[PDB]
């Protein structure tokens, strides 16, 4: 749904506190202005992504506090009251298992601040608290509402009653469900368990939200790394330079570091310019998924998990969305 | 449903009218493209380390065994300030035909089409709608049903009449908390109970949180008065 | 008498839905909605 | 049951069609409604 918001300054990283450098970097024009501008558009649209996953839903729907949902047992992936931050039991599957990713890549790189070469991790707009306040709210809506508030206001109807109006919708008549509803709800339950299980137990599941971790720490490595280049200078260190030589001899070697820098940024935000437009399309489609598998029930084959579609219940994760697709 | 209808679209003559940022996603891509154009020509003032930014007096100023080194720094500088304002303007063509792409599929499926996709053709039970253009741009009118009075009401998922289970053909069991109906499911039009607005299955033991209630038969006093009828013909039939 | 100020952001509207296993809302009434959606 | 189905032209022009009854809950009724009645007769022979 999003990645890292990460400002690099164009002139911290080109030229870090050398005034010298900073007057040759003002001879190429509005290069480090355009850089700034590129990578702060692509800080926005993170929260803008993040949004229009997530606040779909305009009320804060609670759950109640009795949780007769004739059998179905909604407790891994309704909020604990209990832990700090009100996060489902599989949401903090989700997050243990991607901040172990997280935690290298803030270190590396919670008051996050700026690193001597310009580098800077940006807060989003949503904290992971008022997302899971969100997700809350549409898996709250969802069992005590069915689809209706993603039209209306929420209309409750009793939750058996509301898995008859699915089974309808997958041409199954609604005694099917009623004559079986201890089978459903206890094969719901199990399913439910497999979840959390596989996600305590796996290796590999969330490599997909590890990905956008790992492109984003590697690109700001290489971009990092290029500040060692020589670029035929004398030295990669700017003051070596400046101590070392006079007004007009330096130039010539500053502008090597100044030119070789500049197409190091121009190239991490241009990975970085195509990389936003991957993860727009990502959380366009994870917007598109929480509209049609959650807010509703999907007749579009395998767009919301390999079966029928029944219902779909958001869980939050770190970067990302999860949906856990229930199907017949 | 019409009178609706008119008073919505006269909103829409209200809002496009009222608010600057109405069609801020349409100003958003020209104030973009307009923004990196005016940043490429701005990019011919930089000197690049070059004497002077003006290629012109560059030549005029120096021979040309001199100018070569000079004129090799604009190139360099402007030709790199065209693989930028390309290279914005093929990823911002993305974004655009993404849109379109986007754009196109409303057309499709909100236009030619009613469809089921929720939240697609705009927010509530999509009925129909309308394209209007606008400078580089579409504008979706979309009409929505949207469920706006609610009453709640007592429900069961099945009535018991003779042992045998009934459920809704289509639409809900409800009551006002006196007698039992059947009503549709997304506006409140209550029906008796018969057994055309119901299907059975099995015994009454099996569904969880069944009623009892009657079920009324559209047959029987049809059966009932032919059996009155019947009964006058016998009984006029004692009196010859 | 107008001022900068800075607060932590509401997400929304709280609502306890009236959930119950045998009661059901159904609108007795509907409104019309046209709602403008643009797309460059 | 003649509920769950519906009618549409007769047998020939149907690819792989066969033959089976299709049972009418209205007729048992009206064979209970005929059972009702010639008993009525029949009594109603008597005095
Ligand atoms: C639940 O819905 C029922 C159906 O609308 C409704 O029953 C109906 O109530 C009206 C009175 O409000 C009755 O009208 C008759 O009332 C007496 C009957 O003796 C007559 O003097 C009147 O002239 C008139 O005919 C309906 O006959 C009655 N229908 C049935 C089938 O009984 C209930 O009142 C509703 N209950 C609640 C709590 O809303
Ligand atoms: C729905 O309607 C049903 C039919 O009127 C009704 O079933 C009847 O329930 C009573 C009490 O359970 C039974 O009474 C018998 O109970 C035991 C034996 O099981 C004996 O001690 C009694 O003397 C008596 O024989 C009826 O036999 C039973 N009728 C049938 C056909 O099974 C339901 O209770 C009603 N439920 C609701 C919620 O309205
Ligand atoms: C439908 O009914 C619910 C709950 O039943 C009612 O609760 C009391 C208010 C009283 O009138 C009882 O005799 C009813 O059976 C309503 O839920 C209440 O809503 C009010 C706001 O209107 C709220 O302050 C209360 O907290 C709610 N009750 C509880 C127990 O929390 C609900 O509003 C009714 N729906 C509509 C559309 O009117
Ligand atoms: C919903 O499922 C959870 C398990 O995932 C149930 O919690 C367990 O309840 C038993 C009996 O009290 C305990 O022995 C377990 O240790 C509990 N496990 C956990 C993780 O809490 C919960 O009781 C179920 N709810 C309902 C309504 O059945
Ligand atoms: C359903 O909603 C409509 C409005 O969308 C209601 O119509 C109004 O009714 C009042 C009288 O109750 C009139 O003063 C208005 O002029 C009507 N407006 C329109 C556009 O017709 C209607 O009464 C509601 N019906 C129910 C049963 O609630
Ligand atoms: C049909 C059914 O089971 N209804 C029950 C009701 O009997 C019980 O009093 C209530 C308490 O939560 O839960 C519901
Ligand atoms: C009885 O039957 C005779 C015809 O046989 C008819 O003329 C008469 O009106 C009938 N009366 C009633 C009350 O049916
Ligand atoms: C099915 O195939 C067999 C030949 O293997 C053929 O005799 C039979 O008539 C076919 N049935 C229909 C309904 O066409
Ligand atoms: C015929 O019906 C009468 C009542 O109408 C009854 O008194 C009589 O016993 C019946 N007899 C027989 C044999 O059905």
């Amino acid at each position: 749904v999003s990645m890292t918001k990460t400002s690099v300054d164009c002139t911290m990283y080109i030229c870090g506190d050398s005034t010298e450098c900073s007057n040759l970097l003002l001879q190429y024009g509005s290069f480090c202005t355009q850089l700034n501008r590129a990578l702060t558009g692509i800080a926005v649209e993170q929260d803008k992504n993040t949004q229009e996953v997530f606040a779909q839903v305009k009320q804060i729907y609670k759950t109640p506090p009795i949780k007769d949902f004739g059998g179905f047992n909604f407790s891994q992936i309704l909020p604990d009251p209990s832990k700090p931050s009100k996060r489902s039991f599989i949401e903090d599957l989700l997050f243990n298992k991607v901040t172990l990713a997280d935690a290298g890549f803030i270190k590396q790189y919670l008051i996050c601040a700026q690193k001597f070469n310009g580098l800077t991790v940006l807060p989003p707009l949503l904290t992971d608290e008022m997302i899971a306040q969100y997700t809350s709210a549409l898996l709250a809506g969802t069992i005590t509402s069915g689809w209706t508030f993603g039209a209306g206001a929420a209309l409750q109807i009793p939750f058996a009653m509301q898995m008859a109006y699915r089974f309808n919708g997958i041409g199954v008549t609604q005694n099917v469900l009623y004559e079986n509803q201890k089978l459903i709800a206890n094969q719901f339950n199990s399913a439910i368990g497999k979840i959390q299980d596989s996600l305590s137990s796996t290796a590999s599941a969330l490599g997909k939200l590890q990905d956008v971790v790992n492109q984003n720490a590697q690109a700001l490595n290489t971009l990092v790394k290029q500040l060692s280049s020589n670029f035929g200078a004398i030295s990669s260190v700017l003051n070596d330079i400046l101590a070392r030589l006079d007004k007009v001899e330096a130039e010539v070697q500053i502008d090597r570091l100044i030119t070789g820098r500049l197409q190091s940024l121009q190239t991490y935000v241009t990975q970085q310019l195509i990389r936003a437009a991957e993860i727009r399309a990502s959380a366009n489609l994870a917007a598109t998924k929480m509209s049609e598998c959650v807010l509703g029930q999907s007749k579009r084959v395998d767009f919301c998990g390999k079966g029928y579609h029944l219902m779909s219940f958001p869980q939050s994760a770190p970067h990302g969305v999860v949906f856990l697709h229930v199907t017949y | 449903i019409a009178n609706q209808f008119n008073s919505a679209i006269g909103k829409i003559q209200d809002s496009l009218s009222s608010t600057a940022s109405a069609l801020g996603k349409l100003q958003d891509v020209v104030n973009q493209n307009a923004q990196a154009l005016n940043t490429l020509v701005k990019q011919l003032s930089s000197n690049f380390g070059a004497i002077s930014s003006v290629l012109n007096d560059i030549l005029a100023r120096l021979d040309k065994v001199e100018a070569e080194v000079q004129i090799d720094r604009l190139i360099t500088g402007r030709l790199q300030s065209l693989q930028t304002y390309v290279t914005q303007q093929l990823i911002r063509a993305a974004e655009i035909r993404a849109s379109a792409n986007l754009a196109a599929t409303k057309m499709s499926e909100c236009v030619l089409g009613q469809s089921k996709r929720v939240d697609f053709c705009g927010k509530g039970y999509h009925l129909m709608s309308f394209p209007q253009s606008a400078p580089h741009g579409v504008v979706f009118l979309h009409v929505t049903y949207v469920p706006a009075q609610e009453k709640n009401f007592t429900t069961a998922p099945a009535i018991c009449h003779d042992g045998k289970a009934h459920f809704p053909r289509e639409g809900v069991f409800v009551s006002n908390g006196t007698h039992w109906f059947v009503t549709q499911r997304n506006f409140y039009e209550p029906q008796i109970i018969t057994t055309h607005n119901t299907f059975v299955s099995g015994n009454c033991d099996v569904v969880i949180g069944i009623v009892n209630n009657t079920v009324y038969d559209p047959l029987q006093p049809e059966l009932d008065s032919f059996k009155e009828e019947l009964d006058k013909y016998f009984k006029n039939h004692t009196s010859p | 008498s107008q001022s900068i100020i800075a607060y932590t952001m509401s997400l929304g509207a709280e609502n306890s839905v009236a959930y119950s296993n045998n009661s059901i809302a159904i609108p007795i009434n509907f409104t019309i909605s046209v709602t403008t959606e643009i797309l460059p």
